[PDB]
RNA sequence: UGUACAACGGGGUAUUGUAAGCAGUAGAGUAGCCUUGGUUACGAUCUGCUGAGAUUAAGCCUUUGUUGUCUGAUUUGU
RNA sequence: GCAGUCAAGCGUUCAUAGCGACAUUGCUUUUUGAUUCUUCGAUGUCGGCUCUUCCUAUCAUACCGAAGCAGAAUUCGGUAAGCGUUGGAUUGUUCACCCACUAAUAGGGAACGUGAGCUGGGUUUAGACCGUCGUGAGACAGGUUAGUUUUACCCUACUGAUGAAUGUUACCGCAAUAGUAAUUGAACUUAGUACGAGAGGAACAGUUCAUUCGGAUAAUUGGUUUUUGCGGCUGUCUGAUCAGGCAUUGCCGCGAAGCUACCAUCCGCUGGAUUAUGGCUGAACGCCUCUAAGUCAGAAUCCAUGCUAGAACGCGGUGAUUUC
RNA sequence: CUCUUAAGGUAGCCAAAUGCCUCGUCAUCUAAUUAGUGACGCGCAUGAAUGGAUUAACGAGAUUCCCACUGUCCCUAUCUA
RNA sequence: GUGAACAGCCUCUAGUUGAUAGAAUAAUGUAGAUAAGGGAAGUCGGCAAAAUAGAUCCGUAACUUCGGGAUAAGGAUUGGCUCUAAGGGUCGACGAUCAACUU
RNA sequence: UUCAUCUAGACAGCCGGACGGUGGCCAUGGAAGUCGGAAUCCGCUAAGGAGUGUGUAACAACUCACCGGCCGAAUGAACUA
């Protein structure tokens, strides 16, 4: 098996966890929870969102 | 005048009455049959269901569109600690049927099995079978009477096991006691079996096998006083009904002028009795090994026990047994996985499944890691630890 | 030939059209091979044949019965791989009883069951999921 | 009178989403002052400490900690 | 309404493959009448919804017999009610009709089942309009619109739930009896094969799925939110801050647990005896004969296996049985 | 051409809340319509202040269709008092 | 106070804290809610519920008795904060002083 | 019950024959015993129908009425209740 990346969150996704979306343009979203797939849902940025890796990466914490 | 639209009847007659068990231990009411030529061995085991998860495995079904490739599937796993063998029961056939002729039981109890014949432990005096160690006195000569009884009789032959249910993060204290058949040959052996066994332990390894198909037997979750719409799935009465709409509209024709058995009716749902056939082993782990939960394709060094504990269960220390699917029973309760009472050729049984991956994430939530150090190496430093 | 997927569209919802037959939509009026139960709606899934008609489209197309296969569901059905995934909407293509297409191509994604149930709708399709 | 039980505490797990406070050559600008390049004041908000803080069994898991509890009533004889 | 008997004829020939005139014998009480026996100190008067059971005159599924049965399809018939018999447009409607799916969309009963189960669209109180009729008040199986659907806490029935009594108490069991369940389809392959001039075109075995049903279960996904758990927001109140109150759960996002969904997943057994029917041997009736004696196979049937309950007046084994 | 009345239903309108036959016929609306609408009219039994025909606006009046919306339903589940 | 507002919501003065209570949280209810995908397929009938909703700006058809229809239909915007501009009184083309809100 | 066959060999059973005149005449595109009408004959004869069926486009060919070889005593038909 293949650990899949959360598209909004960039968490692990394991086999069988959250959900699959694929977009009208036939782009592919995984989210870990429905949490994420929330926020994608309601189209909160990432980069906004303080508790993703999008976010922590581009506010530089952890390196 | 006729129904005016056909539709199958809501519910199964046969499940019938749906009434509390009577005991939170399902009996076994029927045994495999007994084939007298291999070696003698138990037809159950007593666990305590601890919960479930989730498996990843490679299908293997020629033609089937999943052929060679990789399922997601649900499991339940059994937490099953040793049953130590306290007795030997011996059964002589009648035209009444099958009748206990007399039981043999071993010299030492442990308090585990002893709480078992008490309503009130924590005040008594403890006296139970203080006299009957004493039929072991000098020789054990009424013991081998009765058990030379029961090689001379007793066509039928069970053995008392009795759970640990003190290796289990269960309060109760208390184990559970019950009868299982000895299979294979020659009474006289069965005989020898038990009491060879008599204050030993016998593991779930020794009854089951991996890939085999087994039947859970338990008492299932309760939920009180139900109505129709949910015991029994009859359709939900318009929104415009007076009186309430959860109901059932006709519970009868005029004649008979008797409400039918056949009708369904508002009462006890759940905490029944349940036989559910054809679950396979996917896994007969043992508590003693490490990477319970690792595969051969996994190789992380982890147990089965899903992050923060099986959820109201614990952790899992004992031997266990992991099948396929979902079985009757809530976590906690006492199961009775038995063997399949027919030989079972379809393709579904039979397959050898390898387990690729076992999931260990916390059940408590939407858990995202498998292990603790994974989740360190996800998280980083943090501010209390790491 | 297909396992089961959960059933999204019953009879009356109305899909988009994702092939360029000239049909803007599909009106789910029966699904081939369902069953029958009292009440129960007729509903189909992802690579499901049904019988539909043109609410808004070609003049042509309009008003007439025809078969008609669901290639995206918007209901989220698991996958044997356990992935639980859906489309952003309920699509399906023209086709005739025997499952050739009506069009010559398909507008957006294409659920990998109904391109496996369908090689018509294999061969006319772009990205497959 | 214990691999006892309980109430707290600790840890794990999980949920949310970065607490209070302090500080800042952050801040659209604005109003003073005089040494005229700063200083004083107001300022949604921003950044750092801070994936922090809070909650976590009430039907989660675990516990070498702390504190305590452990003979009251009724009835039953072949 | 349904079913027979006869057999002039139809069926190219051929009464009976399938039909069948002229006649004639019946059955049924899901038609409508006939009657007026019960009910007028009152049995709630249509239809639908819901739900259970029963019947078989069987639409489908099982196994078969016959054909004007080559195959495919179909038709007639037998055992068979085990199992299923649908989603919709119009109409109060029963009825009807059409669209569509399907294996099939069989017919019926149960006070023309079912209103202290619902609903109240219709009929069938009182309001009102129209048409015809009447001088008129008014009439109208003519049309139209509006028009209160009451009570169970009793007994029984049913569903679940306790329980005295057997020396006491406890554990493990047995199993009389009662119930019972699984269902149907598709694809691949067999096989473009058998068959057929060709057109067309199977079936058994095997495999993968699916339908309807049922019993569980909550790992996952989804739903649910008083976790009022976290955060956000409005108005106001607590001098400001912090932290809170109220807005009858203030609202919003997320939300663990629990519950739960063909909206999720798992599971749903194999032996015997039979029916129709096809046979064996074999007389009656030196032959023939599935039948008379005997006997083989055989259906979704039956009875068991298995599954549920466990007789609270069925039973067994076993433990301990009170110094005072 | 006849019989015939007080006059013989005119202008209009219609299967209309008035048409039995009738679910009239045609068209439209739908996959399908005893519904709706538009037409037609030898109209059981339409019709002129017993008012005819039509009408903007208005209507807790009757009705049909469409968009939006939804637990009315598929098919139920959960929560609070 | 918010707000157009004697609306709704919170508060001050004043008044009351009166409805038989305690414990549990089964079914079925009464009242209040939510719900994946579909969206009236339910039903006699969209009954019930949901959706819409204030204000500013834009835009607004048939028909009409010219008065309406009309908020037709259909769109956009809206918080907080820091500013900017316009709109006055009184007194002596300017100065002094004073002041409240609306855009 | 009535009528029949029968040790001068009943029925059933196995095997042989089942001719000639003659494809009898006619209707038909063709019909020879046999889709159909009429004629219902004889020679050989223990015995053979211008025909009991199968079969042929018509033939041809099997088949039966009829008579025989073998066995040896009861058998057949239509009726009545
Ligand atoms: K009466
Ligand atoms: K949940
Ligand atoms: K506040
Ligand atoms: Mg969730
Ligand atoms: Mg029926
Ligand atoms: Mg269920
Ligand atoms: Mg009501
Ligand atoms: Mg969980
Ligand atoms: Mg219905
Ligand atoms: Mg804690
Ligand atoms: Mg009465
Ligand atoms: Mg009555
Ligand atoms: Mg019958
Ligand atoms: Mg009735
Ligand atoms: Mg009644
Ligand atoms: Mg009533
Ligand atoms: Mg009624
Ligand atoms: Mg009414
Ligand atoms: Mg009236
Ligand atoms: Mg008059
Ligand atoms: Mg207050
Ligand atoms: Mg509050
Ligand atoms: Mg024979
Ligand atoms: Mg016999
Ligand atoms: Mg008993
Ligand atoms: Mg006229
Ligand atoms: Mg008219
Ligand atoms: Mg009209
Ligand atoms: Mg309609
Ligand atoms: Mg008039
Ligand atoms: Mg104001
Ligand atoms: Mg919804
Ligand atoms: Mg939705
Ligand atoms: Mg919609
Ligand atoms: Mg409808
Ligand atoms: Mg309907
Ligand atoms: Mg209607
Ligand atoms: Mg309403
Ligand atoms: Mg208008
Ligand atoms: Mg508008």
């Amino acid at each position: 098996m293949k650990v899949e990346i959360d598209s909004f969150s960039g968490a692990k996704i394991y086999p069988g966890r959250g959900t699959l979306f694929v977009r009208g343009d036939s782009k592919i979203f995984r989210f870990q929870n429905s949490k994420s797939a929330s926020l994608f849902k309601q189209r909160k940025n990432p980069r906004r969102i303080a508790w993703t890796v999008l976010f922590r990466k581009h506010h530089k914490k952890g390196i | 005048s006729h129904r005016k639209y056909e539709a199958p009847r809501h519910g199964h007659l046969g499940f019938l009455p749906r009434k509390r068990a009577a005991s939170i231990r399902a009996r076994v009411k029927a045994f495999p049959k007994d084939d007298r030529s291999k070696p003698v061995a138990l037809t159950s085991f007593l666990g305590y269901k601890a919960g479930m998860t989730t498996i990843v495995r490679d299908l293997d079904r020629p033609g089937s569109k999943f052929h060679k490739r990789e399922v997601v599937e649900a499991v339940t796993v059994v937490d099953t600690p040793p049953v130590v063998v306290v007795g030997v029961v011996g059964y002589v056939e009648t035209p009444r049927g099958l009748r206990s002729l007399t039981t043999v039981w071993a010299e030492h109890l442990s308090d585990e099995v002893k709480r078992r014949f008490y309503k009130n432990w924590y005040k008594s005096k403890k006296k139970a079978f203080t006299k009957y160690s004493a039929k072991y006195a000098q020789d054990g000569a009424g013991i081998e009477r009765e058990l030379a009884r029961i090689k001379k009789y007793a066509s039928v032959v069970r053995v008392l096991v009795h759970t640990q249910i003190r290796k289990t993060p269960l309060a109760q204290k208390k184990a559970h006691l019950a009868e299982i058949q000895l299979n294979g040959g020659s009474i006289s052996e069965k005989v020898d079996w038990a009491r060879e066994h008599f204050e030993k332990t016998v593991a779930v390894d020794s009854v089951f096998e991996q890939n085999e198909m087994i039947d859970a037997i338990a008492v299932t979750k309760g939920h009180g006083f139900e109505g129709v719409t949910h015991r029994w799935g009859t359709k939900k009465l318009p929104r415009k009904t007076h009186r309430g709409l959860r109901k059932v509209a006709c519970i009868g024709a005029w004649h008979p002028a008797h409400v039918m058995w056949s009708v369904a009716r508002a009462g006890q749902r759940g905490y029944h009795s349940r036989t559910s056939i054809n679950h396979k082993i996917y896994r007969v782990g043992k508590g003693d090994d490490e990477a319970n939960g690792a595969t051969s394709f996994d190789r992380t060094k982890k147990t089965i026990t899903p992050m923060g504990g099986f959820v109201h269960y614990g952790e899992i220390k004992n031997d266990f047994i992991m099948v396929k699917g979902c079985i009757p029973g809530n976590r906690k309760r006492i199961v009775t996985l038995r063997k399949s009472l027919y030989t079972n050729t379809s393709r579904k049984a039979l397959e050898e499944v390898s387990l690729k991956w076992i999931d260990t994430a916390s059940k408590f939530g939407k858990g995202r890691f498998q292990t603790p150090a994974e989740k360190h190496a996800f998280m980083g430093t943090l501010k209390k630890d790491l | 030939t297909k396992f089961r997927i959960s059933l999204g569209l019953p009879v009356g919802a109305i899909m988009n059209c994702a092939d360029n037959s000239g049909a803007r939509n599909l009106y789910i009026i029966a699904v081939k091979g369902s069953g029958s139960r009292l009440n129960r709606l007729p509903a189909a899934s992802l690579g499901d044949m049904v019988m539909a008609t043109v609410k808004k489209g070609k003049p042509e197309l309009r008003k007439k019965v025809m078969p008609a296969i669901v290639v995206r569901q918007a209901k989220s059905w698991r996958r044997r791989d356990g992935v639980f995934l859906y489309f952003e909407d309920n699509a399906g293509v023209i086709a005739n009883p025997k499952g050739e297409m009506k069009g010559s191509a398909i507008t957006g994604p294409v659920g990998k069951e109904c391109a496996d149930l369908w090689p018509r709708v294999a061969s006319n399709s772009g990205v497959v999921v």
